């Protein structure tokens, strides 16, 4: 049976194909004091130090991401590689460099029957049971709009923004220590990655909001700290994702999500807009923030035309959309003659990438 | 190579899959416009032009009660018919309730909804997230 690996920034989502869910997600590291990776590596981080084989969705230590992959099939799924066809994803314009090396270490470090790489943004909208949309795909490391229409990208409208999860934790960690608190480790900056999921969310009107916080103690809430220190958490629970509307909280000179989206639908055809404005998919960790799908309709209303139907899709599952639209695809009937055979490879070598998968 | 997609398109007329356990089954040609709410299909329309071509409408519809693994299949279904059909397939997204006035033209004396349908393809799991939060003592530890 097939396996379907979605390798992030931050996370690992890993499983079998035609499950409804992955097997395992763990935190896309490997450590050193010879070396853990995952979940180990978190457990141990007390002795350890940390690197991160993915930066802004892009694979960058091709021998960390080895040892991560090794990790999945051996201790995570805890296959042998050699019997299972294996489709993983990437990033919206990826390198092709790098899709070649994907290919060339599957084949010839794991000795895999069969690979397929997919784009991440469109396995979330077929995940939803559409052809044609825009996905806002955020993670840990990067954002991206991607303009989908009958089954493909369109890439010259694609937006990559990196503002993501990592930059929310941290604003997040500076603005409560401007309120009085601490967080000088590593090891800390999970402690507020905590606080940010559950406690923060999207402001409807962000300036009616910080007026609330500064009129009643009614948005405060306690968060205790492994330590068992209790703290309080104000409008910080709002100001933080309020980053991704207003990117200049942190310096950025960048849009921010809303105009993003408005600005990558202006790059395709006016005559498939409409379809555009009606299928906005949200998936990632860095939309689940309570409010932000009512925040997201009303602003890109304010820049639509006014007669113009605008629809979020926000499912609950969306941590796991992209995983769930690869396990879909690796099942269906038609897809057993898409993958590339190691036969295949064997002859071609990893330029057949380009050619087996968009 | 599937044989439905050989079949799908060859001359004018109406044809109708249903998605089942992540395949494309043809529905009997009797049961034309019964949709099960519990399901998701995939129509072709194929049109004789004048000129002598084929056109191609498809559409895949989503019954309100349909698994998630059942509307994603009908829509990558769609996208790899057209992809036979050399792209020149108009797809459409018809929602239960919503649909297009020229799907429901396709059926002459009217589509009808009945409730129920195949059992969801997915075998379910249960996820374990492995990312443990510090202790105190691992905190203490890289202080030091
Ligand atoms: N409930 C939540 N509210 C806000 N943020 C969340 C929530 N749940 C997870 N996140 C954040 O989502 C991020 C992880 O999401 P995801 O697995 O989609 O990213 P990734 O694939 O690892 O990264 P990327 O796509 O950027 O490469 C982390 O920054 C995490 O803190
Ligand atoms: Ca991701
Ligand atoms: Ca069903
Ligand atoms: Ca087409």
């Amino acid at each position: 049976t097939a396996l379907v690996c979605d390798n992030g920034s931050g996370l690992v989502k890993a499983g079998f194909a035609g499950d409804d869910a992955p097997r395992a997600v763990f935190p896309s590291i490997v450590g050193r004091p010879d070396s853990y990776v995952g979940d180990e590596a978190q457990s141990k981080r007390g002795i350890l130090t940390l690197k991160y084989p993915i930066e802004h969705g892009i694979i960058t230590n091709w021998d960390d991401m080895e040892k991560i992959w090794h990790h999945t099939f051996y201790n995570e799924l805890r296959v042998a590689p050699e019997e299972h066809p294996t489709l993983l994803t990437e990033a919206p314009l990826n390198p092709k460099a790098n899709r070649e090396k994907m290919t060339q270490i599957m084949f010839e470090t794991f000795n895999v029957p069969a690979m397929y790489v997919a784009i991440q943004a469109v396995l979330s909208l077929y995940a939803s049971g559409r052809t044609t949309g825009i996905v806002l795909d955020s993670g840990d490391g990067v954002t991206h709009n991607v303009p989908i229409y009958e089954g493909y990208a369109l890439p010259h409208a694609i937006m990559r923004l990196d503002l993501a999860g990592r930059d929310l934790t941290d604003y997040l960690m500076k603005i409560l220590t401007e309120r009085g608190y601490s967080f000088v480790t590593t090891a800390e900056r999970e402690i507020v990655r905590d606080i940010k999921e559950k406690l923060c969310y999207v402001a409807l009107d962000f300036e009616n909001e910080m007026a609330t916080a500064a009129s009643s103690s009614s948005l405060e809430k306690s968060y205790e700290l492994p330590d068992g220190q209790v703290i309080t958490i104000g409008n910080e629970r709002f100001r933080c994702p309020e980053t991704l509307f207003q990117p200049s909280f942190i310096g950025m000179e960048s849009a921010g999500i809303h105009e993003t989206t408005y600005n990558s639908i202006m790059k395709c055809d006016i005559d498939i807009r409409k379809d555009l404005y009606a299928n906005n998919v949200m998936s990632g960790g860095t939309t689940m923030y309570p409010g932000i799908a009512d925040r997201m309709q009303k602003e890109i209303t304010a820049l639509a035309p006014s007669t113009m139907k605008i629809k979020i899709i926000a499912p609950p599952e969306r941590k796991y959309s992209v995983w769930i639209g690869g396990s879909i695809l690796a099942s269906l009937s038609t897809f057993q003659q898409m993958w590339i055979t190691k036969q295949e490879y064997d002859e071609a070598g990893p330029s057949i990438v380009h050619r087996k998968c968009f | 190579e599937h044989p439905e997609f050989l079949k799908a398109g060859k001359e004018p007329g109406l044809q109708i899959w249903r998605v089942e356990k992540f395949d494309l089954v043809p529905v009997p040609t009797n049961l034309y416009g019964d949709f099960f709410t519990g399901d998701a299909y995939v129509i072709l329309k194929t049109v004789q032009l004048r000129n002598g071509n084929l056109q191609y409408d498809l559409h895949y519809w989503l019954g309100n009660e349909c698994s998630q693994d059942e509307s994603g299949a009908a829509a990558i279904f769609t996208v790899q018919l057209d992809d036979y059909l050399n792209g020149r397939a108009v797809q459409h997204r018809e929602v239960q309730g919503f649909e297009s006035a020229t799907f429901l033209g396709y059926f002459k004396s009217g589509l009808k909804y009945k409730k129920g349908g195949v059992a969801s393809g997915f075998k379910h799991v249960e996820t374990q997230e492995k990312n443990p939060l510090p202790s105190k003592e691992t905190i203490e530890q890289e202080k030091q």
